[PDB]
């Protein structure tokens, strides 16, 4: 009988990787691992994550101009 | 632009509103759009006169994109320079225009045509005995140019080399030179008897190109686009056909030259015996007064190696003064040495032929000082509704890596990620299902692959052949 | 949806406020137009008799083809309450509401009235020059603040409190800014008689304490006015009704007289094309439309780049695509709109596409695509791109003492629907935020 | 068009 605060990111075998990575880097980002497709994360770096991963990401995407 | 209420919405359009301006009572007839700024150019492909001005359009402005409705192309210095040189005048064209145009000509746009469409025909130069000669028409010239710091019925000589500097510093001055060979009144370069025969056929396109080219009666030099498979070939095989003199054909490959040569004999009445091929393997060249030398950019470029045999054949065509120069795949021309071939051959015309006016670098456009501007293009989509090229389904397979390899993706360098993300398993199980399936359907299938490591891999996993540089011909 | 929504807003009002609601034969008039055919025919054929005819007869009327509809029918005329259906000597009768049939009889024969559709004062005035030019631009007006677009003569406050207070154009003080939303783009994407009826739904809803019968009294014989003709002044909260239908362009005032508009009449029944545009493989738009209501919506999907006076030419672009799905529109929506605005060509070549199919393959008879199959699968592709990361808000329970006991909680959180992930092998799952509660109340017990 | 299909592979 244990409650623990936090928020669950669903996501698949990629983004599990790229999020250890940067867990790696950070350790506070990821409070847990779950499964290969489940992490348990901090509720104030969620809207971090998002918006960096969403940096990092466009990278590997073509916008000209 | 006077007493013109702005719209809530012009904001949105940062100086691209051009809603200032009123329409003409017979705009549902007008099928044109011009724009003041950009200068790019909406027609209508679906209205009366689409057919009068798609020609017209290609002719005075490049294409950006020609979708099946609606057709964009654009103005710009470069195509002005091409359409004034035959025939061409800003009053025509202004003429045409305001008649297919739903939207009356702006000042600013006419200032900008009127700048640069009069500025050209003061030059031309010639070549006498294998001596490059700049001759002017007019003497009045010579007070600007030969006092300007680079320059420097008249005729002075200039280094065969120079030519690549003179001809930009005649794009960057008011005159650009043209390179006009009057092959019917040429009776110093020796003659060479060939025909198109019979079998020969000439498509719409090459003949409305070929229109385009000879309208006036006199060969011009340029650039001619056609998509690839087009009959290339048969453009350059009946461009020397018509003009009747000596001709050297430069091509970035041995089984193209092959080929080349090929075709050549078998669509025109050529001789064997006035025909050489200047190759790695053989080197004879025609005892004939007059034949072709097909040849190859490295066989014609390289000027430290030489062999016994090609040095021979370097003397030789440096001492005869050619007539015409075919360049196939001339978007390799502007290199860093390339280039060099254009000022050191001599020759009265120069002819390009490529699929594809572009390249990664902005040597692009030094193409127009060092060949000419572009003659004529064609479309895809309308050439393969009208039957004249097969239509393509083409389709982007998304792969995903895999955990495994994707794990190794993150912490490999960029150089190992490039062989990690091309060797996944996903790309070896959807080739094989395809090919299964494929070959069930009976296709004929062609796999490249840029990497020489991938593509021996795939060909000894799946039991078929490879083909890369290694491999004799 | 109209008539749909009409009904349905008159379905949820109660039963003593509707027999209120039928006294004034002006709202009968156009109440009685929004049912079904069958319905008005049996209407129609009770109003003008006196008696009370059996459920039977009525169902010998309709033949066994139309058996559905009058099932439709009746069900449509009972949940309003318009007819009393009342058991005596072993039969279900039917009858008409009195105030009903009363109201229709005075209606359709001239009698009395008690000027429930006003009068006439005889002074008439420019429709096209003044009453069409002041219905566009208002609700140009307030079009344009829906979409976003900057306008220099912002809308009343009270159509703005209608609005936020509505699902309609959610706003945010923090942020300081109003933005559209799914429901917003829907209304945009409805015709003028569903767009007028939404807002003035929502007005009827948001109306508190002003009597529910009299907005509507107010609504139908504003609907059975003529546009271009006077109406001398009416209810005491009508007056200021009235003064607030004014600030939605529906009736004009000097500033004694009010005058219907165009919108007026639109709100009774209903009634190359300005809107088509051409889609390219490109992912360019050209639509040959002039309109700033038009213009703005489009900017909401489309990064325009320039405009001409006959046309928009505009780019797709994943910024703008990105936009238009994070306002909450969705896809399917989009290409709805796309294709109730595709250009005579577009439609032409598709029809001339789907001939070659069908010809080439008459068997199986595939749907009509308006425009290229590539442009549906990038956006519904970018779609994806914005769904790729999936996350939820819980607690993850472990260090269970007993399988039993594992399987029992979470088999439980799978019978509430609470249930998101589960290892039978770690003993251990997830379940949501909303069900952590229950779970943990069931685990106690 | 095959855009909600499970991905391709073993
Ligand atoms: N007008 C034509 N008549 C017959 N065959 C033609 C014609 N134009 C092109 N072809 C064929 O098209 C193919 C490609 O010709 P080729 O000159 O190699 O094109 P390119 O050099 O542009 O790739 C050949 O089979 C050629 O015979």
């Amino acid at each position: 009988a244990r409650a623990r605060k936090g928020a669950l990111v669903q996501c698949d075998p990629s983004i599990k990787a790229l999020i250890l990575q940067i867990d790696a880097k950070m350790s506070d980002i990821v409070l847990e691992e779950l499964d290969d497709t489940h992490l348990l994360v901090n509720p104030s770096k969620v809207e971090f994550v998002k918006h960096e991963l969403n940096r990092l990401l466009s990278k590997n995407i073509y916008n000209p101009m | 632009p006077a007493d013109f209420v702005p719209d809530s919405v012009s904001g949105m359009f940062r100086s691209h509103d051009f809603s200032y301006l009123r329409l003409r009572p017979d705009h549902a007839s007008r099928p044109l759009w011009i724009s003041p700024s950009d200068g790019r150019i909406i027609l209508e492909s679906f209205s009366p006169l689409a057919e009068q001005a798609q020609d017209f359009l290609v002719t005075i402005a490049e294409p950006i994109s020609r979708p099946s409705h609606i057709h964009e192309y654009k103005i710009t210095a470069y195509s002005l320079y091409a359409a004034v040189s035959v025939g061409l005048e800003t009053d025509d064209i202004i003429s045409v225009l305001d008649r297919l145009s739903k939207v009356p000509v702006a000042e600013s746009i006419i200032n900008f045509i009127k700048g640069a469409t009069i500025s050209y025909g003061k030059v031309k130069l010639v070549i006498k005995h294998n001596r490059y000669f700049v001759e002017t028409t007019q003497a009045d010239i010579l007070q600007m140019l030969l006092n300007d710091s680079v320059i420097g019925v008249h005729s002075f000589e200039i280094a065969n080399e120079s030519v690549e500097v003179v001809k930009k510093r005649c794009q960057e001055i008011d005159y650009p030179v043209l390179e006009e060979y009057d092959f019917r009144n040429d009776h110093r370069n020796p003659d060479l008897d060939i025909d198109l025969k019979p079998s020969t056929q000439i498509r719409p396109y090459q003949e409305k190109s070929l229109s385009k080219m000879f309208g006036n009666g006199r060969a011009r030099s340029g650039i001619i686009v056609l998509p690839c498979g087009a009959g290339k070939t048969l453009v350059g095989i009946t461009a020397a056909c018509t003009i009747k003199k000596s001709v050297i054909v430069l091509c970035t490959s041995s089984v193209s030259v092959m080929q080349w040569r090929q075709q050549f004999l078998q669509w025109c009445t050529l001789q064997p015996e006035n025909c050489a091929v200047f190759t790695s393997d053989n080197k004879e060249m025609f005892q004939t007064e007059s034949g072709l030398v097909v040849s190859t950019y490295s066989m014609v470029a390289n000027t430290r190696n030489r062999s016994h045999d090609s040095q021979k054949v370097m003397d030789f065509l440096t001492g005869r003064e050619w007539g015409f120069i075919i360049l196939d795949e001339v978007h390799v021309v502007p290199a860093a040495m390339f280039r060099r071939v254009v000022s050191t051959i001599a020759a009265h015309a120069k002819l390009g032929l490529t699929a594809t006016l572009v390249r990664e670098d902005d040597k692009i456009g030094d193409l127009n000082f060092l060949i000419g501007p572009k003659l004529y293009e064609a479309n895809w989509m309308e050439l393969s509704q009208k039957g004249h090229i097969a239509n393509v389904q083409c389709a982007e397979v998304w792969c995903p890596m895999t955990a495994e390899f994707y794990q190794e993706y993150l912490r490999e360098t960029a150089r190992k990620r490039m062989l990690l993300y091309i060797m996944n398993p996903t790309k070896f199980q959807a080739c094989q299902f395809l090919i299964q399936y494929h070959e069930r359907r009976g296709d004929k299938i062609i796999v490249f692959s840029d990497n020489v490591y991938a593509l021996q891999e795939y060909a000894l996993k799946m039991g078929k052949p490879f083909i890369y540089g290694s491999t004799p011909q | 949806s109209l008539k749909h929504s009409v009904t349905q807003y008159l379905e949820e009002i109660p039963q003593q406020v509707q027999n209120r609601l039928y006294t004034s034969p002006a709202t009968c008039l156009a109440i009685y137009r929004i049912l079904p055919p069958l319905a008005k025919f049996f209407i129609m054929a009770m109003v003008f008799n006196e008696n009370e005819v059996p459920l039977l007869d009525l169902d010998k009327w309709v033949n066994s083809n139309g058996k559905l509809q009058f099932q439709n029918a009746i069900k449509s005329m009972k949940s309003l309450h318009l007819l009393i259906p009342n058991k005596s000597s072993g039969t279900l009768m039917i009858n008409l509401n009195p105030t009903f049939k009363i109201s229709l009889r005075n209606a359709l024969t001239g009698g009395e009235v008690q000027n429930s559709f006003g009068v006439v004062v005889e002074e008439n005035v420019v429709s096209l020059d003044l009453l069409d030019e002041y219905s566009a631009n208002k609700w140009e007006t307030i079009l344009h603040f829906m979409v976003g677009t900057p306008l220099a003569k912002i809308p009343s406050e009270k159509v703005l409190n209608l609005l936020k207070h509505s699902k309609l154009m959610e706003e945010v003080n923090s942020t300081g800014e109003f933005k559209i939303t799914n429901e917003g783009f829907q209304f945009l994407l409805q015709e003028i008689n569903s767009q007028l009826w939404t807002l003035l739904l929502q007005y009827l809803k948001m109306i508190e304490t002003m009597d529910l019968v009299d907005v509507l009294h107010f609504i139908f014989m504003l609907g059975a006015l003529e546009v271009g003709k006077a109406y001398k002044i009416l209810s005491e909260t009508q007056r200021i009704m009235l003064q607030d239908m004014r600030d939605y362009g529906l009736v004009f005032q000097k500033h004694s007289i009010f005058y219907p508009t165009k919108l007026a009449l639109m709100l009774t029944s209903d009634t190359i094309p300005d809107g088509s545009l051409i889609v390219e493989t490109n992912f360019k738009i050209y639509s040959y439309s002039n309109s700033p209501l038009q213009i703005a919506v489009l900017s909401l999907f489309v990064h325009l780049k320039a405009r001409f006076v006959n046309m928009v030419l505009g780019q797709i672009t994943r910024e703008s695509i990105r936009r238009a799905l994070t306002n909450g529109i969705t896809a399917d929506q989009i290409i709805a709109y796309l294709e109730t605005h595709a250009h005579p060509q577009m439609r032409r070549l598709a029809e001339e596409k789907l001939e070659k199919k069908l010809e080439l393959d008459p068997n199986c008879k595939e749907p009509l695509q308006v425009l290229p199959p590539t442009v549906v699968d990038q956006i519904r592709l970018w779609q994806l791109e914005l769904d790729r990361v999936i996350t939820y808000e819980g607690s993850l329970y472990s260090d269970f003492e007993t399988s039993q006991e594992y399987n029992l909680l979470s088999k439980y959180a799978q019978d509430i629907g609470v249930l998101l992930w589960k290892d039978d092998k770690k003993k251990k799952f997830f379940i949501s935020k909303e069900g952590n509660s229950q779970v943990l109340d069931f685990a106690k017990r | 068009s095959t855009i909600g299909k499970t991905a391709l592979g073993r």
